[PDB]
Protein backbone atom coordinates (compact mmCIF):
# COMPACT_ATOMS: atom_id res chain seq x y z
CA UNK A 1 0.00 0.00 0.00
CA UNK A 2 3.13 2.15 0.03
CA UNK A 3 2.15 4.39 -2.89
CA UNK A 4 -1.30 4.30 -4.52
CA UNK A 5 -2.11 6.47 -7.55
CA UNK A 6 -5.62 7.38 -8.66
CA UNK A 7 -7.04 7.17 -11.15
CA UNK A 8 -5.41 4.24 -12.93
CA UNK A 9 -6.57 5.57 -16.32
CA UNK A 10 -8.12 8.90 -17.25
CA UNK A 11 -9.89 10.26 -20.34
CA UNK A 12 -10.28 14.05 -20.57
CA UNK A 13 -11.28 16.38 -23.41
CA UNK A 14 -9.17 19.31 -24.59
CA UNK A 15 -9.27 22.57 -22.66
CA UNK A 16 -10.77 20.87 -19.59
CA UNK A 17 -9.49 19.90 -16.12
CA UNK A 18 -7.73 16.65 -15.18
CA UNK A 19 -7.17 15.79 -11.51
CA UNK A 20 -5.00 12.98 -10.13
CA UNK A 21 -4.20 11.86 -6.60
CA UNK A 22 -1.29 10.04 -4.96
CA UNK A 23 -1.78 8.28 -1.61
CA UNK A 24 1.24 7.87 0.66
CA UNK A 25 -0.09 5.44 3.33
CA UNK A 26 2.32 7.19 5.73
CA UNK A 27 3.63 10.73 5.93
CA UNK A 28 6.39 11.80 3.55
CA UNK A 29 6.87 15.09 5.43
CA UNK A 30 10.21 15.96 7.00
CA UNK A 31 11.85 19.27 7.97
CA UNK A 32 8.85 21.20 6.69
CA UNK A 33 9.01 19.64 3.22
CA UNK A 34 6.75 17.16 1.42
CA UNK A 35 9.07 14.75 -0.42
CA UNK A 36 6.62 13.90 -3.19
CA UNK A 37 7.23 14.81 -6.83
CA UNK A 38 5.22 14.47 -10.03
CA UNK A 39 6.81 13.12 -13.21
CA UNK A 40 5.52 13.04 -16.78
CA UNK A 41 6.62 10.12 -18.97
CA UNK A 42 6.16 9.99 -22.74
CA UNK A 43 6.99 7.13 -25.14
CA UNK A 44 10.66 6.97 -26.09
CA UNK A 45 11.61 9.71 -23.62
CA UNK A 46 12.89 9.77 -20.02
CA UNK A 47 10.63 10.88 -17.16
CA UNK A 48 10.30 14.66 -16.93
CA UNK A 49 10.02 16.44 -13.59
CA UNK A 50 6.84 18.53 -13.36
CA UNK A 51 6.32 19.37 -9.67
CA UNK A 52 9.01 19.03 -7.01
CA UNK A 53 8.25 19.09 -3.27
CA UNK A 54 4.48 18.70 -3.75
CA UNK A 55 3.69 22.24 -4.91
CA UNK A 56 6.62 23.93 -6.71
CA UNK A 57 6.56 24.21 -10.50
CA UNK A 58 9.76 23.09 -12.24
CA UNK A 59 11.49 25.45 -14.66
CA UNK A 60 10.21 25.17 -18.22
CA UNK A 61 6.96 23.47 -17.14
CA UNK A 62 3.78 25.37 -18.09
CA UNK A 63 1.65 27.02 -15.42
CA UNK A 64 -1.16 24.57 -16.27
CA UNK A 65 0.51 22.05 -13.92
CA UNK A 66 0.01 22.56 -10.19
CA UNK A 67 0.36 20.54 -6.99
CA UNK A 68 -0.95 21.03 -3.49
CA UNK A 69 -0.92 17.86 -1.37
CA UNK A 70 0.23 17.48 2.22
CA UNK A 71 1.28 14.79 4.73
CA UNK A 72 -0.28 11.74 3.00
CA UNK A 73 -2.63 13.16 0.33
CA UNK A 74 -1.29 14.75 -2.85
CA UNK A 75 -2.96 16.06 -6.00
CA UNK A 76 -1.73 16.97 -9.48
CA UNK A 77 -3.99 19.24 -11.55
CA UNK A 78 -3.78 19.85 -15.31
CA UNK A 79 -5.96 22.76 -16.39
CA UNK A 80 -6.52 23.28 -19.21
CA UNK A 81 -5.56 19.92 -20.72
CA UNK A 82 -3.68 20.14 -24.02
CA UNK A 83 -3.13 17.56 -26.74
CA UNK A 84 0.55 17.31 -25.78
CA UNK A 85 -0.43 16.29 -22.22
CA UNK A 86 -1.32 12.73 -23.29
CA UNK A 87 1.19 10.67 -21.28
CA UNK A 88 1.62 8.67 -18.07
CA UNK A 89 2.18 10.59 -14.83
CA UNK A 90 3.91 9.15 -11.76
CA UNK A 91 4.46 10.37 -8.21
CA UNK A 92 7.80 9.75 -6.49
CA UNK A 93 8.31 9.42 -2.72
CA UNK A 94 11.84 9.99 -1.41
CA UNK A 95 11.54 11.09 2.22
CA UNK A 96 12.90 7.79 3.60
CA UNK A 97 13.72 4.25 2.59
CA UNK A 98 12.32 2.89 0.39
CA UNK A 99 12.17 5.33 -2.52
CA UNK A 100 9.22 4.15 -4.61
CA UNK A 101 7.25 5.20 -7.68
CA UNK A 102 3.51 5.14 -8.11
CA UNK A 103 1.79 2.80 -10.51
CA UNK A 104 1.12 5.77 -12.76
CA UNK A 105 -1.92 7.52 -14.22
CA UNK A 106 -2.52 7.05 -17.94
CA UNK A 107 -4.22 10.19 -19.30
CA UNK A 108 -5.99 9.94 -22.66
CA UNK A 109 -7.30 12.85 -24.73
CA UNK A 110 -10.88 12.78 -26.01
CA UNK A 111 -11.69 14.14 -29.47
CA UNK A 112 -14.27 13.77 -32.21
CA UNK A 113 -14.43 10.37 -33.87
CA UNK A 114 -12.03 9.82 -36.78
CA UNK A 115 -12.59 6.91 -39.13
CA UNK A 116 -9.51 4.76 -39.87
CA UNK A 117 -8.05 4.66 -43.37
CA UNK A 118 -7.65 0.95 -44.08
CA UNK A 119 -4.84 -0.49 -46.21
CA UNK A 120 -3.69 -4.05 -46.90
CA UNK A 121 -0.27 -5.18 -48.14
CA UNK A 122 0.39 -8.57 -49.77
CA UNK A 123 3.59 -10.37 -48.75
CA UNK A 124 6.68 -9.36 -50.71
CA UNK A 125 8.27 -11.72 -53.21
CA UNK A 126 11.57 -11.68 -51.30
CA UNK A 127 9.85 -13.08 -48.20
CA UNK A 128 7.82 -15.69 -50.10
CA UNK A 129 11.10 -17.13 -51.38
CA UNK A 130 12.19 -17.66 -47.76
CA UNK A 131 9.10 -19.73 -46.95
CA UNK A 132 6.89 -17.44 -44.87
CA UNK A 133 4.12 -15.00 -45.81
CA UNK A 134 3.24 -11.90 -43.77
CA UNK A 135 0.02 -10.05 -44.62
CA UNK A 136 -0.16 -6.56 -43.07
CA UNK A 137 -3.37 -4.59 -42.49
CA UNK A 138 -3.06 -0.92 -41.55
CA UNK A 139 -5.54 1.26 -39.65
CA UNK A 140 -4.35 4.86 -39.86
CA UNK A 141 -5.22 7.88 -37.68
CA UNK A 142 -8.44 6.84 -35.96
CA UNK A 143 -10.22 7.62 -32.69
CA UNK A 144 -11.31 6.10 -30.37
CA UNK A 145 -8.68 3.42 -29.77
CA UNK A 146 -11.21 0.58 -29.67
CA UNK A 147 -11.42 -1.20 -33.02
CA UNK A 148 -11.98 -4.76 -34.23
CA UNK A 149 -9.79 -6.32 -36.93
CA UNK A 150 -10.67 -9.76 -38.30
CA UNK A 151 -8.83 -11.67 -41.02
CA UNK A 152 -10.92 -13.47 -43.64
CA UNK A 153 -9.07 -16.01 -45.80
CA UNK A 154 -11.24 -17.85 -48.33
CA UNK A 155 -14.21 -16.37 -46.43
CA UNK A 156 -13.00 -18.34 -43.40
CA UNK A 157 -12.04 -16.31 -40.33
CA UNK A 158 -8.54 -16.88 -38.94
CA UNK A 159 -7.62 -17.18 -35.27
CA UNK A 160 -4.33 -17.42 -33.40
CA UNK A 161 -2.16 -16.72 -36.46
CA UNK A 162 -2.19 -12.91 -36.26
CA UNK A 163 -0.63 -10.25 -34.05
CA UNK A 164 -1.24 -6.52 -33.85
CA UNK A 165 0.29 -3.48 -32.19
CA UNK A 166 -1.04 0.04 -31.63
CA UNK A 167 0.91 3.27 -31.67
CA UNK A 168 0.68 5.62 -28.72
CA UNK A 169 -1.79 8.49 -28.77
CA UNK A 170 -0.55 11.15 -31.16
CA UNK A 171 0.70 14.34 -29.51
CA UNK A 172 -0.89 16.64 -32.11
CA UNK A 173 -4.26 15.24 -33.25
CA UNK A 174 -4.85 12.65 -30.48
CA UNK A 175 -5.33 9.75 -32.91
CA UNK A 176 -4.27 6.11 -32.94
CA UNK A 177 -2.77 3.89 -35.64
CA UNK A 178 -2.99 0.10 -35.68
CA UNK A 179 -1.31 -2.59 -37.78
CA UNK A 180 -2.38 -6.24 -37.96
CA UNK A 181 0.06 -8.85 -39.30
CA UNK A 182 -1.14 -12.26 -40.50
CA UNK A 183 1.74 -14.75 -40.59
CA UNK A 184 1.51 -18.01 -42.55
CA UNK A 185 3.93 -20.49 -44.04
CA UNK A 186 4.55 -20.34 -47.78
CA UNK A 187 2.56 -23.57 -48.15
CA UNK A 188 -0.50 -22.20 -46.34
CA UNK A 189 -0.34 -18.93 -48.29
CA UNK A 190 -0.44 -20.76 -51.64
CA UNK A 191 -3.53 -22.73 -50.53
CA UNK A 192 -5.82 -19.68 -50.61
CA UNK A 193 -6.64 -16.94 -53.11
CA UNK A 194 -8.53 -14.19 -51.25
CA UNK A 195 -7.13 -12.44 -48.17
CA UNK A 196 -9.45 -9.90 -46.54
CA UNK A 197 -9.07 -7.50 -43.60
CA UNK A 198 -12.42 -6.64 -42.01
CA UNK A 199 -12.39 -3.51 -39.84
CA UNK A 200 -15.08 -2.54 -37.32
CA UNK A 201 -14.90 0.88 -35.70
CA UNK A 202 -17.20 3.36 -34.00
CA UNK A 203 -16.46 6.06 -36.59
CA UNK A 204 -17.49 3.83 -39.51
CA UNK A 205 -21.10 3.32 -40.59
CA UNK A 206 -20.45 -0.27 -41.73
CA UNK A 207 -17.43 -2.58 -41.47
CA UNK A 208 -14.79 -1.85 -44.10
CA UNK A 209 -13.28 -4.85 -45.89
CA UNK A 210 -9.95 -4.29 -47.67
CA UNK A 211 -8.89 -7.38 -49.63
CA UNK A 212 -6.72 -8.61 -52.49
CA UNK A 213 -6.47 -11.66 -54.74
CA UNK A 214 -3.28 -13.72 -54.77
CA UNK A 215 -1.40 -13.42 -58.05
CA UNK A 216 -3.32 -10.31 -59.14
CA UNK B 1 21.12 22.39 3.49
CA UNK B 2 19.72 18.87 3.82
CA UNK B 3 21.80 15.75 3.17
CA UNK B 4 20.66 12.19 2.46
CA UNK B 5 22.13 9.06 4.06
CA UNK B 6 20.69 5.59 3.35
CA UNK B 7 17.57 7.17 1.87
CA UNK B 8 16.71 9.45 4.79
CA UNK B 9 17.17 13.22 4.83
CA UNK B 10 18.66 14.91 7.89
CA UNK C 1 23.22 22.53 -19.12
CA UNK C 2 23.82 19.19 -17.43
CA UNK C 3 24.17 16.37 -19.98
CA UNK C 4 23.98 12.65 -19.17
CA UNK C 5 25.06 10.02 -21.71
CA UNK C 6 24.71 6.28 -21.08
CA UNK C 7 26.76 3.52 -22.71
CA UNK C 8 27.12 -0.23 -22.33
CA UNK C 9 26.04 -3.58 -23.75
CA UNK C 10 22.44 -4.13 -24.81
CA UNK C 11 22.45 -7.94 -24.49
CA UNK C 12 23.46 -9.82 -21.34
CA UNK C 13 23.27 -13.56 -20.74
CA UNK C 14 21.40 -14.70 -17.60
CA UNK C 15 23.35 -14.90 -14.32
CA UNK C 16 26.07 -12.72 -15.85
CA UNK C 17 26.86 -9.13 -14.84
CA UNK C 18 25.21 -6.08 -16.41
CA UNK C 19 27.48 -3.03 -16.57
CA UNK C 20 26.46 0.49 -17.62
CA UNK C 21 28.30 3.82 -17.60
CA UNK C 22 26.87 7.33 -17.18
CA UNK C 23 28.95 10.30 -18.36
CA UNK C 24 27.95 13.64 -16.81
CA UNK C 25 28.81 17.05 -18.32
CA UNK C 26 27.65 20.12 -16.41
CA UNK C 27 28.19 19.82 -12.68
CA UNK C 28 30.64 17.69 -10.75
CA UNK C 29 29.65 14.33 -9.28
CA UNK C 30 31.36 15.54 -6.10
CA UNK C 31 28.14 17.56 -5.67
CA UNK C 32 24.60 16.25 -5.39
CA UNK C 33 23.28 12.72 -5.80
CA UNK C 34 23.60 10.55 -8.91
CA UNK C 35 20.95 7.87 -9.36
CA UNK C 36 20.01 4.96 -11.63
CA UNK C 37 16.37 4.35 -12.58
CA UNK C 38 14.97 1.65 -14.87
CA UNK C 39 11.71 1.31 -16.82
CA UNK C 40 10.02 -2.06 -17.22
CA UNK C 41 8.04 -2.91 -20.38
CA UNK C 42 4.87 -2.52 -18.31
CA UNK C 43 5.73 1.24 -18.10
CA UNK C 44 6.46 0.85 -14.37
CA UNK C 45 9.35 2.85 -12.90
CA UNK C 46 11.64 1.23 -10.33
CA UNK C 47 14.27 3.21 -8.44
CA UNK C 48 17.58 1.35 -8.13
CA UNK C 49 19.97 3.50 -6.10
CA UNK C 50 22.49 6.31 -6.07
CA UNK C 51 26.04 7.29 -5.21
CA UNK C 52 26.34 10.46 -3.15
CA UNK C 53 28.62 13.48 -3.50
CA UNK C 54 31.03 12.03 -0.92
CA UNK C 55 30.84 8.52 -2.39
CA UNK C 56 28.14 7.16 -0.10
CA UNK C 57 25.63 4.67 -1.47
CA UNK C 58 21.93 3.97 -0.97
CA UNK C 59 20.25 1.11 -2.84
CA UNK C 60 16.74 -0.24 -3.20
CA UNK C 61 16.25 -3.12 -0.72
CA UNK C 62 15.14 -5.55 -3.45
CA UNK C 63 18.38 -4.93 -5.37
CA UNK C 64 20.83 -4.55 -2.47
CA UNK C 65 22.15 -8.11 -2.85
CA UNK C 66 23.38 -7.84 -6.45
CA UNK C 67 23.74 -4.11 -7.22
CA UNK C 68 26.76 -1.83 -7.19
CA UNK C 69 27.13 1.87 -8.05
CA UNK C 70 30.68 3.26 -8.28
CA UNK C 71 32.18 6.46 -9.65
CA UNK C 72 35.33 8.00 -11.14
CA UNK C 73 35.72 11.66 -10.20
CA UNK C 74 38.72 12.25 -12.50
CA UNK C 75 36.68 11.13 -15.52
CA UNK C 76 33.48 12.58 -13.98
CA UNK C 77 31.73 9.26 -14.67
CA UNK C 78 29.74 6.92 -12.44
CA UNK C 79 28.90 3.30 -13.13
CA UNK C 80 26.12 0.76 -12.56
CA UNK C 81 26.68 -2.97 -12.05
CA UNK C 82 23.97 -5.61 -11.66
CA UNK C 83 25.02 -9.19 -10.90
CA UNK C 84 23.16 -12.45 -11.53
CA UNK C 85 20.70 -10.87 -13.94
CA UNK C 86 17.56 -12.72 -15.04
CA UNK C 87 14.89 -12.02 -17.65
CA UNK C 88 13.11 -9.88 -15.04
CA UNK C 89 15.98 -7.38 -15.40
CA UNK C 90 15.13 -6.55 -19.04
CA UNK C 91 14.31 -2.83 -18.90
CA UNK C 92 15.30 0.65 -20.05
CA UNK C 93 17.96 2.01 -17.67
CA UNK C 94 18.27 5.73 -16.94
CA UNK C 95 20.89 7.72 -15.06
CA UNK C 96 19.71 10.94 -13.46
CA UNK C 97 20.94 13.64 -11.11
CA UNK C 98 19.13 14.43 -7.87
CA UNK C 99 19.50 18.14 -7.15
CA UNK C 100 20.40 19.33 -3.67
CA UNK C 101 18.02 22.27 -4.06
CA UNK C 102 15.08 20.44 -5.65
CA UNK C 103 15.52 17.18 -3.66
CA UNK C 104 14.16 15.45 -6.79
CA UNK C 105 15.67 14.12 -10.02
CA UNK C 106 15.62 16.95 -12.58
CA UNK C 107 18.19 15.96 -15.24
CA UNK C 108 18.00 12.56 -16.94
CA UNK C 109 19.67 10.64 -19.72
CA UNK C 110 17.80 9.36 -22.77
CA UNK C 111 18.13 5.79 -21.48
CA UNK C 112 19.54 2.60 -22.94
CA UNK C 113 17.66 -0.66 -23.55
CA UNK C 114 19.13 -3.82 -22.00
CA UNK C 115 17.81 -7.32 -22.73
CA UNK C 116 18.65 -10.37 -20.60
CA UNK C 117 18.63 -13.55 -22.68
CA UNK C 118 20.83 -16.47 -23.67
CA UNK C 119 20.02 -16.08 -27.38
CA UNK C 120 22.61 -14.50 -29.64
CA UNK C 121 22.12 -11.31 -31.62
CA UNK C 122 20.49 -11.52 -35.05
CA UNK C 123 20.06 -9.01 -37.85
CA UNK C 124 16.68 -8.09 -39.31
CA UNK C 125 15.26 -8.87 -42.73
CA UNK C 126 13.69 -5.83 -44.39
CA UNK C 127 10.75 -6.40 -46.75
CA UNK C 128 8.82 -3.72 -48.66
CA UNK C 129 5.17 -2.86 -48.12
CA UNK C 130 4.49 -1.79 -51.68
CA UNK C 131 1.87 0.93 -52.24
CA UNK C 132 -1.02 0.00 -54.52
CA UNK C 133 -4.72 0.71 -55.06
CA UNK C 134 -5.37 -1.21 -51.83
CA UNK C 135 -3.28 1.40 -49.95
CA UNK C 136 -4.58 4.55 -51.70
CA UNK C 137 -7.49 6.68 -50.49
CA UNK C 138 -8.22 10.12 -51.87
CA UNK C 139 -4.95 11.78 -52.78
CA UNK C 140 -2.86 9.86 -50.26
CA UNK C 141 -1.05 6.51 -50.49
CA UNK C 142 0.34 4.22 -47.80
CA UNK C 143 3.65 2.36 -47.97
CA UNK C 144 6.22 1.03 -45.56
CA UNK C 145 8.84 -1.53 -44.59
CA UNK C 146 8.50 -4.81 -42.70
CA UNK C 147 11.43 -5.21 -40.28
CA UNK C 148 11.11 -8.86 -39.27
CA UNK C 149 13.14 -11.32 -37.19
CA UNK C 150 15.63 -9.30 -35.14
CA UNK C 151 16.96 -9.65 -31.61
CA UNK C 152 17.24 -7.93 -29.29
CA UNK C 153 15.63 -4.51 -29.02
CA UNK C 154 15.82 -1.86 -30.30
CA UNK C 155 15.44 -1.06 -34.01
CA UNK C 156 15.23 2.53 -35.24
CA UNK C 157 13.48 3.31 -38.53
CA UNK C 158 13.73 6.59 -40.43
CA UNK C 159 12.54 7.58 -43.91
CA UNK C 160 14.82 9.25 -46.47
CA UNK C 161 17.61 9.65 -43.88
CA UNK C 162 15.32 11.67 -41.61
CA UNK C 163 14.11 14.07 -44.30
CA UNK C 164 10.66 12.43 -44.38
CA UNK C 165 9.04 12.60 -40.93
CA UNK C 166 5.44 13.73 -41.45
CA UNK C 167 2.96 10.86 -41.56
CA UNK C 168 5.48 8.26 -40.33
CA UNK C 169 4.15 5.62 -37.92
CA UNK C 170 6.78 3.27 -36.45
CA UNK C 171 4.80 0.70 -34.48
CA UNK C 172 5.92 -0.85 -31.18
CA UNK C 173 7.66 -4.15 -31.82
CA UNK C 174 5.93 -7.46 -31.13
CA UNK C 175 7.54 -10.62 -29.76
CA UNK C 176 6.87 -13.53 -32.11
CA UNK C 177 6.59 -17.18 -31.07
CA UNK C 178 10.10 -17.84 -32.43
CA UNK C 179 11.72 -15.51 -29.87
CA UNK C 180 12.56 -12.84 -32.46
CA UNK C 181 11.03 -9.37 -32.64
CA UNK C 182 9.12 -7.99 -35.62
CA UNK C 183 8.00 -4.44 -36.32
CA UNK C 184 6.44 -2.49 -39.19
CA UNK C 185 6.96 1.15 -40.15
CA UNK C 186 4.54 2.88 -42.52
CA UNK C 187 4.15 6.37 -43.99
CA UNK C 188 1.30 8.03 -45.88
CA UNK C 189 2.34 10.29 -48.76
CA UNK C 190 0.55 12.16 -51.55
CA UNK C 191 -0.30 9.69 -54.31
CA UNK C 192 0.80 12.17 -57.00
CA UNK C 193 4.42 11.96 -55.79
CA UNK C 194 4.97 8.21 -56.36
CA UNK C 195 9.80 11.11 -55.18
CA UNK C 196 12.01 8.29 -53.89
CA UNK C 197 11.02 6.63 -50.60
CA UNK C 198 13.69 4.67 -48.70
CA UNK C 199 13.41 3.32 -45.16
CA UNK C 200 16.57 3.32 -43.03
CA UNK C 201 16.67 0.34 -40.66
CA UNK C 202 19.34 0.35 -37.94
CA UNK C 203 19.92 -2.50 -35.47
CA UNK C 204 22.93 -1.49 -33.38
CA UNK C 205 23.03 -4.72 -31.25
CA UNK C 206 24.00 -6.68 -34.40
CA UNK C 207 25.77 -3.84 -36.30
CA UNK C 208 23.19 -4.16 -39.08
CA UNK C 209 22.13 -1.24 -41.28
CA UNK C 210 19.79 -1.81 -44.23
CA UNK C 211 18.40 0.75 -46.67
CA UNK C 212 15.35 -0.58 -48.52
CA UNK C 213 13.71 1.31 -51.38
CA UNK C 214 9.92 0.98 -51.57
CA UNK C 215 8.76 1.49 -55.16
CA UNK C 216 5.17 1.20 -56.45
CA UNK C 217 3.87 -2.09 -57.79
Amino acid sequence: LVLTQSPASLTVSLGQRATMSCRSSESVDAHGYSFLHWYQQKPGQPPKLLIYLASNLESGVPARFSGSGSRTDFTLTIDPVEADDAATYSCLKNNEDPWTFGGGTKLEITRADAAPTVSIFPPSSEQLTSGTASVVCLLNNFYPREAKVQWKVDNALQSGNSQESVTEQDSKDSTYSLSSTLTLSKADYEKHKVYACEVTHQGLSSPVTKSFNRGE
Amino acid sequence: QLINTNGSWH
Amino acid sequence: EVQLSESGPSLVKPSQTLSLTCSVTGDSITSGYWNWIRKFPGNKLEYMGYISYSGGNYYNPSLRSRISITRDTSKNHYYLQLNSVTTEDTATYYCARLSDSLYAMDCWGQGTSVTVSSASTKGPSVFPLAPSSKSTSGGTAALGCLVKDYFPEPVTVSWNSGALTSGVHTFPAVLQSSGLYSLSSVVTVPSSSLQTYICNVNHKPSNTKVDKKVEPK
